[PDB]
């Protein structure tokens, strides 16, 4: 059987293959080891992810007042700098590991996407089978939207950009995200 | 197999719970655990990392593989910083402090 | 550059011993070359980027009296221009937090971002 | 899926709302040539974008047995819906030849489509 190890050097890894209880049990120093020959659907079809019946995007969109009324704590806030004409980033790859069925339903973290609804409607057809996902159609750079989703109580805020191809200069591709970070910290 | 199903249907398909799928539910998950008030609270006050590793693995089948350590923890003066940095696979004799988080792989329990 | 140099290097201005160092990645054309040649004893130009700390070390930003950031008044998206200038301010203040910065902002709602920089 | 198609022709099209028309009538007229009896005519199912096919339809609406599946030639569900394992022929055509600049990369869609159907 193959085994995976974390180690500083590959020389110590061979001891896992050369080990034998006969003439190495009494040895204390690891460097002295030698080669001596002595009814309702709740999960997906494979049952490895949490699943829910498909729902329209209208039922997950929240207004700022509606987001303020509900209490969010220990959730994940995904701020997106998307656009109606920008490359899709594949948000399902962010949501599947967070709905991995290793977790109970009460341990799942609510996910709130903050960004343009024109971009998010183009993603929603791969995200509508996951239980606790909501949309605030606003801007990551606006403090009112961030206060509506209780960003001071979230477990994580993830800042992502989608307009990487539009900007020509490489160093200026990060101006939005960086600014967003500096906004939230202040 | 899930890759092939998603390739065929371009979507995720629901299904009814069977004992095989519920057995497939049992895995390990990534977690961080604190030493402030857990079962290892006494061991986290100046104890060694290896004792924590051995106790966790022997009792809960938990695999600790790193320390998320508060940045201003080695300074004598108090600090208000809550930033933490990563220490991957510390040795057996590594000393623990009560304000430490432990990276671990935790089993599934129903 | 012509307007700034016309006011800064005025003939009636009292004697000030201040040189001007321009830093820009785009190489100057013939007209800018002639204008820089007309003020060759007071104006120098260097090709480089503000976002690159090596170029900041080249122009000796750690001993400069001030950094002046000019904006593109004729751009398709003023918000993108403002964000780029704010990022230039962030880069300069990360290199040297004590340098005085005078920047041009296109839109009024963007300068609040400058309050998010502790330096 | 409800209707049963056997011995038909499946025309997969990589069209677009803004792409050059290819003149699909030149494919349908020889297949409706009146040398054949009505029972010998082969059903033609076009699989592709409806934005392109609506633009083609004004020259194809006078032929008897023609149907549209508004989907994608690259999706296996659409191919299983039209019973591609029972057709007499699958014809794979592309319309976005002018958009792609590199000549050798103009065939990437069609080739991929073929390799999909064979697998």
């Amino acid at each position: 059987t193959l085994g995976f190890f974390i180690a500083s050097d590959a020389k110590e890894v061979k001891r896992a293959f050369f080990y034998c209880k006969a003439c190495h049990d009494d040895i204390t120093d690891p460097k002295r080891i030698k080669k001596c020959g002595c009814n309702v659907k709740k999960y997906d079809s494979t049952g490895m992810f949490h699943w829910c019946a498909p729902k329209e995007i209208e039922k997950v969109i929240l207004t700022r007042s509606e987001a303020a009324m509900t209490v969010l704590s220990g959730h994940v806030v995904v701020c997106i700098f998307g656009d109606v004409s920008s490359a899709l980033i594949g948000l399902r790859n962010l949501v599947m590991p967070l709905r991995a069925s290793n977790f109970h339903y009460h341990e799942l973290k609510h996910i709130v996407f903050v960004g343009s609804i024109e971009y998010l409607k183009r993603e929603w057809e791969t995200l509508h089978n996951f239980p606790k996902v909501s949309i605030l159609p606003g801007t990551p750079l606006s403090r009112a939207d961030l206060r509506a989703v209780n960003i001071n109580l979230c477990d994580m805020c993830v800042i992502l950009s989608a307009n990487q191809n539009n900007i020509d200069d490489t160093s200026l591709q990060d101006k939005e995200c960086i600014l967003a970070s500096l906004n939230i910290k202040s | 197999e899930l890759e092939a199903l998603i390739a065929e249907e371009n979507a995720l398909r629901g299904g009814y719970s069977t004992p095989q799928t519920l057995a497939n539910r049992d895995r390990c998950r990534v977690a961080q655990l604190a030493l402030l008030d857990g079962p290892f609270a006494d061991l986290g006050d100046g104890g060694c990392y290896g004792d924590l590793f051995c106790k966790a693995l022997k009792t809960y089948n938990m695999l600790c593989f790193g320390i998320y350590r508060l940045r201003d923890a080695h300074l004598s003066t108090p600090s208000q910083c809550t930033k933490r940095y990563v220490i991957t696979n510390p040795p057996y004799e590594f000393e623990l402090v009560p304000t430490d988080l432990i990276f671990c792989l935790m089993q599934f329990d129903s | 550059v012509s307007n700034f140099l016309k006011d800064f290097l005025h003939k009636d201005r009292d004697d000030v011993n201040v040189e001007i160092v321009f830093l820009h990645n785009i190489s100057p054309n013939l007209e800018l070359e002639a204008l820089f040649k007309r003020h060759f004893t007071q104006v120098e130009f260097y090709q480089g980027s503000v976002l690159n700390p090596h170029d900041l070390a080249r122009v000796k930003i750690e001993s400069a009296d001030a950094c002046l950031i000019l904006a593109n008044k004729y751009c398709a998206d003023p918000d993108a221009e403002d964000a780029s200038n704010i990022m230039r301010v962030i880069s300069i203040k990360n290199y040297h937090p004590k340098i005085r910065i005078i920047t041009q902002m296109l839109q009024y709602h963007n300068k609040a971002h400058l309050l998010n920089i502790p330096s």
